[PDB]
């Protein structure tokens, strides 16, 4: 069971012990889709305007 | 999302409402001037959703008045609270309305309703950010019924993107003005499916019962209607008037009850019930006030909960009490009743609580729940629409407004489509 | 020295942020107006607190922080607050309506018309590094805010800042607590919007904080504050390896190599011992044998799940205390005896560990006592997937009979996003199986 | 009242652990999917373990211990016995077993077992072997085996076939004994005190092997290819009573002392062995299981490990009781209601 990369401060000490050894989309894709939802909002509230005109 | 608009439209809408008014300012500690005198300042945290400040560090209502006769908005100018309210939300013909829909919604409604929309918009233009309105009235009258309704239509034209709520009282023959009540109550509930967010269904067969079975009043008031009333009104909106995680405005409301735009008719109940004068002085503890809140005889719609399933619930706790106690309590209800909360809509119970309790109690519960069981109200509406329809009896006092059956046929139609809608998940 | 920049995003982001700056100033003996005595380098410097504070002329050390919400009650506690000194205004971004608790409504109504302001404000303290890290994103995945938001807040900040390691710290929707019936929607719909824009999540679930608050804090209802002291108790066992001199995850970068090999499966588990009641009239204090043997049972971690069944690809253990190499080895030792701990077979079967010798720093009236010594585990096992499949399942519930889709629908998200996601999700899930069990 | 889920409707057992739980008038069965139970009764593949005891207000509890599988499929026994140190390769009640895979797919210690089938080739033992994994063989020469496993799919084991079982007279003929375990919440190990004889009804032949139903003592196969089936005992079943009395009247012993011993050693290093990877002590949910375990008695009156069973029925006049005791001793000790058919299995040795 080895102790190993020991370092060593004031502050502190790390180590590691081994038990055992191994056995994007860009800025305009994005304003597109906040303006494709955007478009489909107001074409919902315009058919909801056509309704309450009729 | 902090201030809503209050309409409260013909004489059921403007007693209730009243009584709504008197009942939140003393909760808030305002008094009939606008002073406010109070000593917790949990009262004034949220007090801007419901009322505007004016000049004197003084508070006025966001409150419009609307009636196409004067009688009753008089009556409320003289009654107690009467001299709180700005002088000129109160807007009102003098026809009246005859207890026709067809005169609320297409003939004498139509003259007034642009006035009324302009004190509506100098309202709406002085908030910061409004949630929308909410709108008292019943559905079996002229005024508030087709008058009301034909408001909320051109408020969700002017304002498509905000909450519309009611405070909708249902009629019952044991309760009854007129015959005519089942026609004007399906008119209206076919636009209170289209054009409301959130409806609270208020059966006057219920408040009947209540005041007479449980309360022991043997000839039952609208005073004593009423009362019923302010108080479930009280409840339904103290999570909306206090500091609070949950369902604390309109929308997160909307969103946590209504699984289905059409699907927005809550039952609601209140616990202790209390006749007014008795002043009963006994402990509600805990467990008590949670299997009354839950408990058919405690609800405002007539309906009987174990003939459906809970959709979603909103229950609010109101007094210094144990919330671990009732964080058990409602999962002790939830668990021993599981059948009746659809399987399909995981933890749809939510529970507030909120420290100030309601005026004469020291513990109190109010109950909101979008069952399917609601379908019943609807159904024996239209029953008694059927039985009249069907000899097309009655009908000229609308034919004579310009109204065509055909109308009335489509309103018929679909309410039974919402019944069925209903019924739909009540299986499931 | 290199600098993280940590954003605050919803009720739940700015609250915890709220709990662990405190907690930091405590521990880097920084006071309420951001005076520290102890820097003597005054107006600047390359010290590894200066990680998380910048320095000004006057003396004051000023979090390089933003706080996001879409309302402005909760910020505006901040803004009023203790620590109203701490934080310049320009880094408090409120709106006027929040996102009701539905994802398409913070992401694409409300989110687009305040992203740019609030890529600004972070552009203005990137200006203010010499060398940037990336980000500490703290939020939730129910709220509409913590959940739509930020994932378009992740998105952008991939492509104006590509090269910069982003971390989260999330936290998992519980009934106990929750706010919201669509928060299994939210949480979804967020996990996977963000799930290539992040390299390396802490999950909280508040059920466990709950119970570990009713449990071993003897609180009989949690609060948000009792359960926010402790998340920053774990939050800053986490980030001390940036905030102090040491050798064991000192950027961001080594968080990901030590902990992530395989990059959608970035889910490390954190447990957490000893919580111990500051009510506690006698207390034995406990041993780093008895401290590291709680790191194993599933009631100290942050998500309860059975890591028996399941396999490690990566474990650390930072201790904060009196802890020393050979009683660390000694525990694990016996540990390895006693217990079903199983790595995957292309993985050494080992423990990278960090002491720091200062003991946890705990607030002043708080409810968790001082203790001599005190470790946080960090474990990439596939047992936290079981959390997904709580998810999942909730999902797949409602989902079927399309409740509640509506209201996203009328805020311009198309139905098929759902889907989407959930299809995701499914991968994930499976990604999870096939990596730990045979 | 507390309530209950049922997801197995094919078991046996628990069907009527669902009838005894109902006619309490204390517990309420709910639908399938429902969460809000007390009591999972659960299905044997891909039990979701992971979505119990997360509802609060709920104690949980189910009827399988997650990760027993190890214990109750035949490559993971083997596994478990030769690589954990407190059973061993050296473990004496268990035969000598190697996991094959077929070459259909490529772990596998087929290179380890032909070593010790060939100094048993040379050393002039026998040499018989079973492979197992309705699919089984035995054979003296390992060629045989080893193609049989590859023109199947799937991954057997291959385990010393015991030449010399003990013989129940009259007949001259096999048997094997099965108990019923029971383990509790809190790992207390029960063993039910009625075990069953699956007994043979053709005697055994020891030249002629590929004759499987003198050799193999399944209810199943005994019921289809036995002349005999029920000339001795009611449903080749002899039950402990008259166990005894034969063992008293022919061999001088008695059950408990030449048998039980031995197979409460065995239940119980098995179990103690997996308690540490599958106990529910301070989990969020909690767990309990019925197993069957399988022996084997040998000529001189040792007893063999043959296989455990995770999901296991019972026979049939015996259900009443064991059933009973499931209520009893599993259940209601998580939930109360408004002489015992067990032996607990304890014992500590100082050393
Ligand atoms: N642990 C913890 N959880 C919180 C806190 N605040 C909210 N939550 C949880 O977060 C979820 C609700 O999300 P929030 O962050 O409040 O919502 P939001 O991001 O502000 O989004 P909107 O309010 O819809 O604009 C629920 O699961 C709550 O339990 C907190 O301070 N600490
Ligand atoms: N090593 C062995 N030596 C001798 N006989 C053996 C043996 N292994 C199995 N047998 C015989 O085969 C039968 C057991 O078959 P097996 O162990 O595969 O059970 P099974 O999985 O087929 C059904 P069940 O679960 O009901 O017991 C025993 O009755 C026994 O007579
Ligand atoms: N609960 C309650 N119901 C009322 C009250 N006044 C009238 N109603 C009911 O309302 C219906 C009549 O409508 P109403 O408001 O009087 O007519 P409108 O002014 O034209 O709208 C009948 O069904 C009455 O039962 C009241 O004060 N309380
Ligand atoms: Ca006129
Ligand atoms: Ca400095
Ligand atoms: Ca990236
Ligand atoms: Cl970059
Ligand atoms: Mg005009
Ligand atoms: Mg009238
Ligand atoms: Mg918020
Ligand atoms: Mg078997």
């Amino acid at each position: 069971m080895e102790v190993i990369e020991l370092n060593k401060c004031t502050s502190g000490q790390s180590f590691e012990v081994i038990l055992k050894p191994p056995s994007d989309p860009s800025l305009e894709e994005i304003q597109k889709k906040l303006e494709a939802a955007e478009e489909r909002r107001k074409y919902q509230e315009a058919e909801l305007l056509k309704h309450l005109a009729e | 999302m902090r201030e809503i608009v209050h309409i409260q439209a013909g004489q059921c809408g403007n007693q209730i409402g009243a009584k709504f008014w008197e009942v939140i300012s003393d909760e808030h500690g305002i008094d009939p001037t606008g002073s406010y005198h109070g000593d917790s300042d949990l009262q004034l945290e949220r007090i801007n959703v419901y009322y505007n400040e004016a000049t004197g560090n003084k508070y006025v209502p966001r409150a419009i008045l609307v009636d196409l006769e004067p009688g009753t908005m008089d009556s409320v100018r003289s009654g107690p609270f009467g001299q709180i309210f700005r002088p000129d939300n109160f807007v009102f013909g003098q026809s009246g309305a005859g207890n026709n829909w067809a005169k609320g919604h297409y003939t004498e409604g139509a003259e007034l309703v642009d006035s009324v929309l302009d004190v509506v918009r100098k309202e709406s233009e002085s908030c910061d950010c409004l949630q929308g309105f909410q709108l008292t009235h019943s559905l079996g009258g002229g005024t508030g019924s087709g008058m009301g309704t034909l408001l909320i239509s051109k408020i969700r034209e002017e304002y498509p993107d905000r909450i519309m709520n009611t405070f909708s009282v249902m009629p019952s023959p044991k309760v009854s003005d007129t015959v005519v009540e089942p026609y004007n109550a399906t008119l209206s509930v076919h636009q209170l499916v289209e054009n409301t967010d959130e409806t609270y269904c208020i059966d006057n067969e219920a408040l009947y019962d209540i005041c007479f079975r449980t309360l022991k009043l043997t000839t039952p008031t609208y005073g004593d209607l009423n009362h019923l009333v302010s108080a479930t009104m009280s409840g339904v909106t103290t999570c909306l008037r206090f500091p609070g995680q949950l369902n604390a405005d309109l929308r997160k409301l909307a969103v946590n009850m209504v699984p289905f735009p059409r699907l927005h008719f809550f039952m609601p109940g209140f616990a202790p019930l209390t006749s007014r004068g008795s002043q009963q002085y006994r402990a509600l503890t805990v467990p008590e006030l949670t299997q009354q809140m839950f408990d058919s005889k405690n609800m405002m719609a007539a309906c009987d909960p174990r003939h459906g399933r809970y959709l979603t619930v909103a229950a609010i706790f109101r007094g210094r009490m144990s919330m671990k106690e009732v964080d058990e309590q409602m999962l002790n209800v939830q668990n021993k009743n599981s059948s009746y909360f659809v399987e399909w809509i995981p933890n749809n119970v939510k529970t507030a609580v909120c420290d100030i309790p309601p005026r004469g109690l020291k513990m109190s519960a109010t109950f909101i729940g979008n069952s399917t069981a609601i379908q019943e109200l609807f159904k024996r509406i239209s029953e008694q629409f059927t039985a009249m329809f069907r000899r097309k009896a009655f009908l000229h006092w609308y034919t004579g407004e310009g109204m065509d059956e055909m109308e009335f046929t489509e309103a018929e139609s679909n309410m039974n489509d919402l019944v069925s809608e209903y019924q739909q998940y009540q299986d499931a | 020295m290199r600098e993280c920049i940590s954003i605050h995003v919803g009720q739940a982001g700015v609250q915890i942020g709220n709990a662990c700056w405190e907690l930091y100033c405590l521990e880097h003996g920084i006071q309420p107006d951001g005076q520290m005595p102890s820097d003597k380098t005054i107006g600047g410097g390359d010290d590894s607190f200066n990680t998380f504070f910048s320095e000004t002329g006057a003396g004051k050390h000023v979090p390089r922080a933003v706080f996001v919400d879409l309302e402005p009650t909760v910020i505006d506690e901040v803004r009023t607050g203790t620590y109203r000194q701490l934080f310049h205004p320009e880094q408090l971004i409120t709106g006027k309506e929040d996102a009701a608790n539905n994802y398409a409504r913070g992401h694409y109504t409300i989110g687009k018309e305040i992203i740019d302001l609030v890529l600004d404000r972070i552009r203005k303290l990137a200006d203010q590094c010499t060398g940037l890290q990336g980000f500490l994103v703290f939020h939730s995945f129910g709220g509409g805010t913590g959940s739509g938001f930020t994932s378009l807040l992740m998105e952008r900040l991939s492509v104006d800042y590509g090269k910069k390691s982003k971390l989260e710290f999330s936290i998992y929707p519980a009934p106990q607590v929750s706010t919201a019936v669509v928060e299994p929607y939210n949480s979804i719909l967020t996990t996977h919007t963000t799930l290539e824009h992040s390299d390396c999540a802490f999950m909280v679930d508040n059920e466990a904080i709950y119970d570990i608050c009713r449990r071993n804090l003897d609180i009989e209802r949690p609060t948000y504050t009792n359960l926010n002291r402790l998340i920053s108790q774990i939050v800053s066992s986490i980030t001390a390896s940036l905030r102090f001199d040491g050798a064991l995850n000192v950027d961001l970068t080594e968080f990901q190599t030590n902990l992530v090999p395989y990059p959608r499966i970035h889910f490390p588990l954190a447990t957490y011992a000893p919580v111990i009641s500051a009510e506690k009239a006698y207390h034995e204090q406990l041993s780093v044998a008895e401290i590291t043997n709680a790191c194993f049972e599933p009631a100290n971690q942050m998500v309860k799940c059975d890591p028996r069944h399941g396999k490690y690809m990566a474990c650390c253990l930072l201790y904060r205390g009196d802890v020393v190499p050979k009683d660390v080895n000694a525990a694990i030792a016996t540990i390895k005896t006693k217990r079903s701990i199983q790595f995957v077979d292309w993985c050494p079967t080992g423990f990278k560990v960090g002491i720091n010798y200062q003991p946890p720093t705990v607030v002043p009236g708080g409810d968790l006592a001082k203790v001599q010594r005190a470790v946080c585990m960090l474990s990439n096992t596939t047992a936290i997937a079981e959390a997904w499949a709580r998810l999942d399942h909730k999902f797949d519930l409602m989902y079927a009979k399309r409740a509640f889709v509506h209201w996203y629908v009328g805020e311009g998200m198309e139905e098929g996003e759902f889907s989407e996601a959930r299809e995701d999700m499914a991968a994930l899930e499976k990604d999870y199986e096939e990596v730990g069990v045979d | 009242m507390y309530t209950f889920v049922v997801r197995d409707e094919n078991s046996s057992v628990y069907a009527e652990v669902s009838r005894l739980l109902l006619a309490t008038g204390q517990w309420k069965r709910l639908r399938k999917d429902n969460p809000r139970f007390n009591l999972m009764l659960g299905e044997r593949n891909r039990l979701p373990f992971g979505r119990l005891g997360h509802e609060p207000g709920l104690v949980q509890l189910v009827n399988y211990y997650r990760g027993a599988d190890k214990l109750c499929r035949k490559a993971s026994l083997v596994k478990l016995i030769k690589t954990s140190p407190e059973l061993s390769e050296s473990c004496t009640w268990f035969p000598e077993s190697y996991v094959i895979y077929p070459t259909n797919l490529k772990t596998d210690e087929r290179e380890v077992f032909l070593a010790a089938y060939n100094r048993r080739r040379e050393g002039r033992e026998g040499n018989v072997w079973i492979a197992k994994s309705e699919g089984i063989l035995i054979s003296s020469e390992a060629s045989e085996l080893l193609d049989f496993i590859d023109e199947q799919g799937q991954v057997h084991v291959i385990q010393k076939y015991l030449e010399k079982p003990l013989l129940l007279e009259p007949g001259h003929r096999k048997f094997d004994i099965r108990s019923w375990v029971l383990v509790d919440h809190l790992y207390n190990i029960y063993l039910y005190r009625e075990g069953v004889l699956r007994t043979s009804s053709e005697p055994y032949n020891s030249a002629n092997f590929q004759d499987k139903t003198c050799h193999l003592t399944n209810h199943c196969i005994q019921k289809e290819y036995s002349k005999n089936y029920g000339r001795y005992e009611e449903g080749n079943e002899m039950f402990f009573e008259e166990f005894n009395q034969y063992l008293m009247d022919a061999l001088n012993t008695t059950l408990e002392n030449s048998i039980l011993l031995q197979i409460k050693h065995i239940i119980r290093s098995c179990l103690m062995c997996i308690e540490p990877a599958i106990s529910t002590k301070h989990l969020h949910y909690q767990s309990f299981q019925l197993f069957g375990f399988d022996f084997m008695v040998d000529e001189e009156l040792k007893v063999w490990l043959i296989e455990v069973n995770g999901a296991p029925a019972c026979a049939q006049k015996l259900y009443a009781e064991l059933c009973q005791g499931i209520v009893d001793v599993a259940i209601s000790s998580v939930f109360p209601l408004a002489t015992s058919i067990f032996i607990k299995l304890h014992h500590h040795h100082h050393h």
